[PDB]
């Protein structure tokens, strides 16, 4: 209440009738109060000191304001910035010269200070004397020591020379060189910096200053094909310069950079057009089909493009007769790479000089990236972006487009080495035992969630750059959480939620679709591998998935699934419900999962038993399987098992049904032969 | 929902406070932010394809949008031939959403746009 | 007219409406015009001629509204869905022969609708007596400001009319008729070039282009003659 | 050579700066484009190329009201295959004189010799509804009869409802005859 204010400046007004000296109730009066403050607090005389100098300063009284500010630092109960209002004063008035040096010895960082000194030095070097001391204490101070050189023909030249040929990365020392050539008369690293600088640039102004397809970052690209241009005509890098080998990689980024472009031009001015992403997978072909530099920071750069250019130049045309289509017909000596040119750099770059028209292309030929290429790039790539979910996201949803679920178990123990690969019991909601298959299968389910949302333009993932966020806010919170966990009054909420909820424990708020997904992919990756401590956890975690789903499989008798009214991790709709029809396939694969899982330590027993359940081909398989593993050389009369079992495969393969993980071609043609000859 | 429907009442306020002031480039940068009007031709589908997932009171500042958005637009286009084509894209897919739009609004509304069309034409 | 002064559509449908049907046959004392010339007053005549420009005015926009959103009612394409199946391939086939016949059936809805419409506009452009807006009996006293109001009606409402026509005929493509609009225009007997200015004409002189645009490359001269 | 080379592509910039190093080089361009009119600058900067274009549409689009009537009433003068035609030209010419920036007395002027024109075109106009029939000439698309038709036409024994106002038609059609 200003009345309550009010009645404390009473109050203060009285107590300086009474405590007649009142300094300090002098400037808290002035302090709750311009005009009568400044007054006041002159009565009064930090606070007193700062405010009359503040106001005397700028109302020009620098003499004032100096007699404050030293009256204040001669006292000095507390005081600290009067040195510089006594200094800035004494310079507007031999005098200024001590202030200026006590300014210098309390912060020889003081750029300003050396000005004015060197100001009084010319209205009285030595300056270059303060900046020898400064240079004396912070040696690596290149701006100290061109400071120094402007003060100081041999010792000017020299320390300018030095320091300029020690960074290079501002024209300041440069400028300073030159003048001071000129005044006493009358590289590669530079070019390397220019290079490496105008990429990051180019990519900050791309992706997070986000350019509408607009000048912003077409003028950064024109500036980039520019020093192309100019690095080629100039530096044609023979083979010991390693500017051959950054220009070969900087042409590769570059004709990548064009291909983000013109992607962001289509869908800024509508959507990825067909006219736009033709000559954009030239220009991820022309980055892919570049030789790998064989240092890190290259090595590492050709790794995330060539990773990068062949997901996109397999989403560009998953379907053949593009690549070459394109080849042919988009490139030519002067009509392709001018149409390719002209949709850059707008009538400002021409075509004969300062373009792209002096770099060849008609080197490059037909070579699509290969499946395991691309996998080993993707690990590559994996070093430069660690623990983005954006990343990990964007190459999860680019393998699953590829049809294939990616190897998340090698990114995984490429991110993180030493999270362990099971824990001992999934009963247990604890927080500090984070599981290799815990995170794989957050992966795996927000990578779905993801494509179910983008599914509700003929690029579909929208390279990492210029695409929107790919999961959800919940599952974000989740791995910046867990991520800080791992890679360590910790607020693990979130944690400790979403554990029971993938552990799929008492109460979760996923239904099965999740959970199927999850088992499936869990069987197929733990069934290719070959080591048995592997095989043994994996095929018990999708057990595990699959009984945890047994029971929920169980309440779809016309009722509601799981009653969430609002979705704790993972709620869509119109996917997930599982018809009661499915329910019979899901109860046969749980059957084939017990039976697999009783199989794959040696109850070879039970699990005959349990697959004479199932009446699908992969049962009969298994089956034949175990009885030969069982009687290579033990009895003749278990054979009649395996005839009658493959014949019946026989009968279900005429069909031409390829349920098996492995083909007819193969198995039918095994048994066959050692039916026949035992026969 | 309600949220977000605030959200679009505060938008709405602020864009209606540029367009009273006469900021014409404000207004058409704000008319591209809140992205419910077609803006291009090939956007009334999106545009018309969202509209039925908005609240009544949207369908209750749409016309008065509409009409500043194409009125915004013909002013765009007198200070360029006063000092066009993509002017005239957008005179047409306004023209587009209003008429496909599932929003009977008053017919004198449909009629100034069209003579604002016309003297773009 | 207080109400056309602003163009509200549902205040002047009421004031209009909610009137009688039978107030000008019971206001019409004498029939025998010889006798209804003197019983028919220099205010009463121009009244019953104000509702009567009143209901082709409003004719003439409710026919435009029904039409506009006739226009933009027109059906769209079928869904194309990139290498479809079997039964994609015969849905999506079915959904065209469907589609072939519902725009068949709405340019059939637009024939009529554009007739109509166009009909009642060009009415309301060339009102019989003397024109639309304006009183027949001049033996009137002073009535200066609801003779400004009709003014005012003319001048804000003969341009409209004549932007709407074009409009419609460019949407119907019909061309040459809307070239005709500059006779319409120019014609001394309504003398429609006094209620439109140089703004006006102006503007009706490039929807003019456009429309000679159209017609020439439908292969017509820009008259709509054959080249 | 240089002014096909800039024009076959987008180099404006290059012709500029031929342009910008030439003497007389303004007048020489302005009478290259008026030369290569539909060969070099064409629509098909658009309104630059089209301002750059130096004839009753293309006046009315250049926007010389003036210079359109005038082509206008000279086409309507020539226009005598279609009364319709002739009649439409002469309304083309009424509006563009109208639209014009003509001082007083010259659009008078004008006007009183469009008020002459039109009471030479407004006689044929009165062919009579029954007498059209007659003849079983089209409703529009007779040729633009002449004074000496009109007044034929309008004294024939066909035309059954011969009043004094046909009569005085076929008097008055008699000062544009010609020659008498």
């Amino acid at each position: 209440s200003k009345a309550e204010i009010q009645r404390y400046v009473e109050n203060a007004q009285n107590s300086a009738s009474s405590p007649r000296e009142k300094s300090m109730k002098g400037f808290l009066f002035a302090r709750l109060y311009y005009e009568l403050a400044k007054r006041s607090v002159s009565s009064y005389i930090p606070k007193a000191h700062r405010f009359l100098g503040q106001l005397f300063e700028i109302e020009g009284n620098v003499e004032k304001a100096v007699g404050c500010y030293k009256r204040s630092l001669e006292l000095n109960p507390t005081q600290k910035d009067l040195t510089l209002r006594i200094a800035e004063l004494i310079c507007t008035l031999g005098r200024a010269e001590y202030w200026v040096e006590r300014a210098s010895k309390l912060f020889p960082g003081s750029p300003e200070i050396y000005r004015l000194k060197e100001q009084l030095l010319s209205s009285q070097w030595n300056q270059l004397f303060d900046l020898i001391q400064a240079e004396l204490f912070a040696r690596p101070n290149d701006v100290y020591v061109n400071l120094k050189l402007v003060d100081l023909r041999l010792e000017e030249a020299v320390l300018h020379c030095l320091k300029p040929e020690r960074r290079a990365l501002r024209t300041d020392i440069e400028w300073c060189s030159c003048v001071v050539r000129v005044f006493k008369e009358y590289n590669t690293n530079m070019r390397m910096i220019t290079k490496e600088l105008l990429l990051a640039q180019c990519d900050v102004v791309f992706l997070t200053l986000s350019k509408k397809d607009v000048q912003k970052s077409k003028e950064a690209l024109e500036r980039f094909d520019q020093a192309l241009l100019s690095v080629k005509q100039s530096v044609s890098g023979t083979d010991a310069s390693d500017l051959s080998v950054t220009f070969y990689e900087m042409r590769g980024h570059y004709y990548m950079h064009a291909g983000t472009l013109l992607l962001k031009m289509a869908q800024s001015c509508e959507v990825q057009w067909k006219a736009l992403i033709e000559p954009a997978a030239l220009c991820y072909l022309l980055a892919y089909q570049v030789p790998k530099p064989k240092q890190g920071f290259l090595e590492e750069l050709a790794f995330d493009r060539q990773s990068k250019s062949g997901h996109l130049l397999l989403t560009l045309s998953h379907g053949k007769q593009n690549f070459i289509s394109e080849i042919i017909e988009t490139f030519a000596n002067q009509c392709g790479q001018s149409i390719l040119l002209k949709f850059l750099f707008e009538d400002n770059l021409s075509m004969q000089d300062s373009f792209m028209g002096s770099d060849d292309i008609s080197y490059v030929e037909n070579r699509v990236p290969d499946l395991s290429e691309l996998s080993q790039h993707d690990n590559g790539s994996l070093r430069i972006h660690n623990g983005d979910l954006q990343h990990l996201t964007w190459l999860g949803l680019q393998w699953h487009f590829l049809s294939t679920l990616p190897p998340l178990r090698k990114w995984l123990k490429q991110i993180f080495p030493r999270v362990p690969q099971e824990t001992s019991r999934l009963e247990s909601n604890i927080p500090e035992s984070i599981c290799l298959l815990d995170l794989e299968v957050f992966l795996l389910a927000v990578v779905q969630t993801s494509y179910l949302q983008l599914q509700d333009n003929r690029p579909r993932c929208l390279p990492l750059p210029i695409c929107k966020q790919l999961f959800t806010d919940r599952q974000r919170s989740w791995w910046d959480a867990v991520y800080s966990l791992i890679t360590k009054a910790k607020l693990r909420s979130v944690i400790q939620h979403d554990l029971t909820t993938l552990r799929a424990q008492e109460k979760h708020g996923l239904q099965p679709a999740v959970l199927v997904n999850w088992a499936r992919g869990l069987h197929k990756t733990g069934y290719s591998l070959n080591s048995f401590y592997d095989q043994k956890e994996y095929m018990g975690r999708c057990v595990h998935y699959w009984k945890k789903l047994l029971p929920l499989l169980d309440l779809v008798k016309q009722k509601k699934s799981i009653p969430e009214p609002v979705d704790p991790l993972f709620k869509h709709f119109h996917n997930k419900d599982i018809k009661v029809s499915e329910v019979k396939d899901l109860e046969d694969e749980a059957c084939i999962a017990f039976a697999t899982l009783d199989l794959v330590d040696g109850k070879t027993e039970d699990a005959i038993i349990a697959f004479e359940s199932v009446k699908n081909v992969v049962a009969y398989w298994n089956l034949a399987l175990i009885y030969q593993r069982k009687a290579e050389e033990i009895e003749n009369d278990c054979l009649p098992a395996e005839e009658q079992e493959e014949f019946q495969e026989c009968l279900l393969k005429c069909k031409g049904f390829l349920k098996m993980i492995c083909d007819e071609y193969s198995a039918y043609p095994s048994i066959a032969t050692s039916l026949p000859v035992p026969v | 929902s309600i949220n977000s429907t605030f959200y679009l009442l505060l938008d709405l306020i602020t864009f209606f406070d540029e367009y009273h002031a006469g900021h014409i480039d404000l207004s058409f940068d704000v008319i591209e932010r809140l992205k419910l009007v077609p803006l291009s031709q090939d956007s009334v589908e999106e545009r018309v394809a969202a509209f039925r997932n908005f609240s009544d009171e949207i369908r209750h500042n749409l016309s008065e949008i509409l009409l500043a958005t194409m009125n915004i637009l013909f002013t765009q286009y007198k200070r360029l031939k006063g000092s066009d084509s993509v002017l005239r894209s957008q005179a047409r897919a306004l023209i587009t959403f209003a008429g496909m739009i599932p929003y009977r609004m008053s017919g004198d509304t449909n009629a100034r746009l069209v003579q604002m069309e016309v003297l773009m034409n | 007219r207080k109400f056309l002064a602003s163009k509200k559509h549902e205040a002047a449908k009421e004031v209009f409406a909610k009137i009688p049907q039978d107030s000008i046959a019971e206001i019409y004392s004498q029939w025998e015009e010889q006798a209804m010339d003197s019983a028919l007053p220099a205010e009463d005549d121009n009244a019953i001629r104000e509702h009567l420009c009143i209901r082709a005015y409003l004719e003439s926009h409710e026919a435009f509204n029904e039409w506009f959103k006739h226009i933009n009612s027109p059906p769209q394409k079928p869904t194309l869905v990139g290498q479809a199946s079997f039964t994609e391939k015969v849905a999506h086939e079915h959904k065209e022969k469907k589609y072939e016949m519902d725009f068949g059936i709405w340019k059939g809805h637009l024939d009529a609708l554009t007739s109509d419409v166009k009909e009642k506009i060009y009415n309301v452009l060339l009102f019989v007596d003397g024109g639309w807006m304006v009183d027949v009996r001049e033996d009137t006293e002073e009535d200066p400001e609801r003779s400004h109001q009709m003014v005012l009606l003319r001048r804000l409402c003969l341009p409209m009319m004549c932007f709407l026509l074009h409009t419609v005929l460019h949407n119907t493509k019909q061309y040459k008729d809307c070239l005709r609009l500059a006779d319409i225009v120019s014609s001394e007997n309504q003398k429609l070039y006094t209620v439109f200015s140089k703004t006006e004409m102006r503007n009706l002189l490039q929807k003019l282009r456009e429309s000679s645009l159209m017609l020439l490359d439908l292969q017509l001269d820009p008259l709509g003659y054959e080249i | 050579l240089v002014q096909i080379c800039e024009m076959t592509d987008n180099q404006s910039r290059l012709q500029r700066y031929m342009t910008l190093f030439a003497e007389q080089n303004f007048s020489d361009f302005l009478f290259r484009w008026y030369l290569e009119k539909g060969k070099r600058g064409k629509l098909l900067g658009q309104l630059a190329a089209f301002l750059q274009a130096h004839s009753w549409l293309h006046e009315l689009n250049s926007q010389e009201f003036e210079k359109a009537h005038r082509t206008l009433q000279t086409l309507a003068n020539m226009e005598t295959r279609y009364f319709c035609k002739k009649k439409t030209l002469l309304g083309l010419s009424k509006l563009a004189a109208l639209a014009s920036d003509f001082q007083e007395d010259v659009l008078q002027e004008k006007v009183e010799e469009i008020a002459e024109q039109e009471h030479f075109l407004l006689h044929q106009e009165t062919l009579p509804k029954k007498l059209l029939e007659e003849k079983q000439l089209d409703l529009n698309a007779m040729p633009v009869l002449a004074p000496f038709q009109l007044i034929q036409l309008y004294v024939c024994e066909e035309n059954k409802r011969a009043n004094e106002n046909d009569f005085m038609k076929a008097l008055d059609l008699l000062e544009y005859i010609g020659d008498d």
